[PDB]
C-alpha cells in the first residue's frame, strides 16, 4: 500500500529534514522527537501546510485525495508536492482507532507517528497551480528493501495511544477501556 | 516475472522453472541424514539449495544462499529452476527480483 | 501520571522503537550486502 | 510455528525442537574456557551453535551463525533442533521465520 | 552519473560506459551452459559479473558481487564498464554511487 | 546488561566485564606501528579485536568484529570482557544485545 | 570528529589525516590498466583501498573494503590516513563514525 501526503515543504527541505517531520520537532527526523504526541489532539488540530501537529504527520490513502486536500488546506500556494510513502507501522488508521470519535473521517486519514522518514519516501508529485505537473519524481533515497511488505499498524497498537482527554467518555467503553493508560481509566 | 533470459536459460535444461516464489522460512541442517539449506515458501514448498566445493561453483552456491536469506529478510520473491529429480527438489538457479 | 502525559510517553515510546527497527533492519541488509 | 518438513526432520533424531524461540543476545567468546558462539533467548535460555572445520558443514555451521545474527538484529523468530546432552545445548538445526 | 574518474578510466578502454543503471533482478546460475552471476536492469539489460580464481582479482570481483546485491536490495544506481565482446556483456567495473 | 552466562564465562577469567557500552567509531589500521582492528566508545574508551590464523578461532574472530560493526551501525549496545593485560585492552568476548 | 586514538596514530606516519569525508561512490575494476578498488568523496576526492594477500593485513584491508562500502551506503562519515605518495592517495587506515 501507499499513502500520500499534499505538503507544502520542497524536496529539498525534506532531505534536510532527513524526512517529513512533525510540527514541533526541530531537529532530523532520527535527531529529535515531536516534544507531544497525541493522536486526538492532532485529529483535532487545523496553518501553511496539512494537518501535522501533535507529534503526527498526515497521510491518506489516494493521490486524488491527498489533491483535494492539498487544493483545500494548501490553496493558496503557487506549489506544494504530494508524495507518495509507502506503508510500515509507524501509521496508524486514524478512523479505525478512534471510531465514531474521528474529528475527520471524510479524510481517511493514515497518521504518521514522529512523521515519516526519508527512506520511506517512494516519491513524489509536483502540483504547480492546482495541477499535477508530469509524473512522478522517483526518490532516489528511497530503501525498497527495508519497506516491502510492510502495512500500517494494527488498531489494537493504537488504542492504547488514542489520547482522548481524561475522562472522556471513550475510557469508559470497550474497546479502549481495555487499553487505557492507567491514569486516564475513570 | 522471470526475466526472459532467465526463463530462456532454465528452459534449456531439465530443470522446471517456478515464478515468483516468496521464501518464508531458511533451514540450516547439520543432522547426519537431512544435512542441507533449504527454503520454504509462503505455499508450503520445499527445496533445497545446491552446494559446491570446487570453482567456480563454490561462489555462485554461496551467492545461491546469500540470495535465498535476502529474500527470506525482504519479502522479495524469487524465480527459480529447480530439479525435480529429488525429494525435495533441487535449486540449480535462482534470480532474486526486486 | 496525568492522562495526558503517559499518553505522550507511551507514544515516545513506540516512535522509539519504530526508529530503531528501521536502524537494525537497515543495519542487518548492509551487513548482508558487506560480506563474503 | 516451525515447518512440518523442519519438524519431521527434527522428530527422526535425539535432539529436541523448540519453537518460536526469540534471540536476544550474540556472543563471541575466545577465553580458553568458554570457546565458542553463543545465542541468548529472551527468557534467558542459552544454546551454542555448532561449528565444523570439514566441508560441508562448515558451509552449514556458518549460515547458522549468519541465521542467529539476523535473529538477533530483526527480532525474528526461529525454531531449533537442540541436543539435550552437552551445555549449553547444542544447535543442529535452525529454522528462521519470516 | 559515473565520477570523471570512472568515466575516464574506461574511456581508456576498448568497453562501454553504461551510466545510471537500475538493476532489479540477481541471478546466481550453475547449469552447465549458463554458469555463472547476472544482473539485469529495471529495462531489461543483462550483464554477466566477471569471476577471477586468483588474487587479487578474486578480491574485485567478489566486492563486484556485492555491489550488484546491494544494488537490487536498495534501489541504489550503479555506472558500468562492460564489454560488449560477449553477450550478455561482461562487467570489467562497476562503480556503486549514492 | 550482560547475560548471567557471559558474566559467569568473563569473571571466571583474569579479564574485566564492561557492560552496556555504545561503541561510536570502528578502526582498520595497517600502519605497522598501530596495526589492527579497534573500537572506541562513546565515553571515549578504545579497545582492539582480537585476531586469530587458526581455527576454531578464526571463526570467533570474524564474528567479533561483525558484532561491533553490527553495533556501531545500529546503534546496539554490547558488553565486553577485555583483558587490561594491554593498552588499548583487547577484547577477549563481546555480546551484542537487543 | 576522528578519536583522538586515531588521529595519534595517523600523526605518527608520513600520511595525512582526512576527516568527516562523505564517500559517495564505491569502484572495484579489474582492467588492468586500473585494476584495484577506489572510493570517491562527495568533491569529487578520489583514493585507493590498500590490499593484503598475508595475515594479518589481509584482516584489516578486508574491513577496509566493508567500512567503505557500509559508509557509501549509509552516508556515514569516515576520517582517513592517507598517503600522498601514490595517486589516487592510498588509505592506510580508515575510521567509521556513527
Amino acid at each position: 500500500n501507499d499513502y500520500f501526503r499534499a505538503d507544502s515543504r520542497t524536496p529539498d527541505e525534506v532531505r534536510r529534514s532527513g524526512g517529513l517531520i512533525p510540527r514541533g520537532q526541530d531537529e532530523a527526523y532520527e535527531r529529535g522527537t515531536p516534544i507531544n504526541i497525541n493522536l486526538y489532539d492532532h485529529a483535532r488540530g487545523t496553518t501553511g501546510n496539512t494537518r501535522y501537529n501533535d507529534g503526527y504527520v498526515s497521510t491518506t490513502t489516494t493521490l486524488r485525495q491527498a489533491h483535494l486536500l492539498g487544493q483545500n488546506m494548501l490553496g493558496g500556494y503557487n506549489e506544494y508536492y504530494i508524495y507518495v510513502v509507502a506503508a510500515a507501522p509507524n501509521l496508524f488508521d486514524v478512523n479505525g482507532v478512534l471510531g465514531r470519535y474521528s474529528p475527520y473521517p471524510s479524510e481517511n486519514e493514515y497518521a504518521a507517528l514522529g512523521g515519516i522518514p526519508l527512506s520511506q519516501i517512494i516519491g513524489w508529485y509536483r502540483v504547480s497551480f492546482g495541477a499535477i505537473e508530469g509524473g512522478m519524481h522517483r526518490n532516489r533515497d528511497y530503501r525498497r528493501d527495508l519497506f516491502r511488505g510492510l502495512s500500517a499498524a494494527p488498531n489494537e497498537d493504537g488504542y492504547r495511544i488514542a489520547g482522548f482527554p481524561d475522562g472522556f467518555p471513550a475510557w469508559e467503553e470497550v474497546p479502549w477501556r481495555e487499553f487505557a493508560p492507567n491514569s486516564c481509566l475513570p | 516475472g522471470a526475466s526472459q533470459f532467465f526463463k530462456d536459460n532454465c528452459n534449456r535444461t531439465t530443470a522446471s522453472l517456478v515464478e515468483g516464489v516468496e521464501l518464508t522460512k531458511y533451514i540450516s541442517d547439520i543432522n547426519n541424514n537431512t544435512d542441507g539449506m533449504y527454503v520454504v515458501s509462503s505455499t508450503g514448498g520445499v527445496w533445497r539449495i545446491s552446494r559446491a566445493k570446487d570453482y567456480p561453483d563454490n561462489v555462485m552456491t554461496a551467492e545461491m544462499r546469500k540470495i535465498a536469506m535476502a529474500a527470506v529478510l525482504s519479502g522479495m520473491r524469487v524465480n527459480m529452476c529447480a530439479s525435480p529429480a529429488s525429494s525435495p527438489n533441487v535449486i540449480w538457479a535462482i534470480e532474486l527480483e526486486a | 501520571t496525568t492522562c495526558a502525559s503517559l499518553t505522550n510517553k507511551l507514544s515516545q515510546h513506540d516512535l522509539a522503537d519504530f526508529k530503531k527497527y528501521i536502524k537494525r533492519k537497515f543495519t542487518l541488509m548492509t551487513l548482508l550486502s558487506i560480506n563474503n
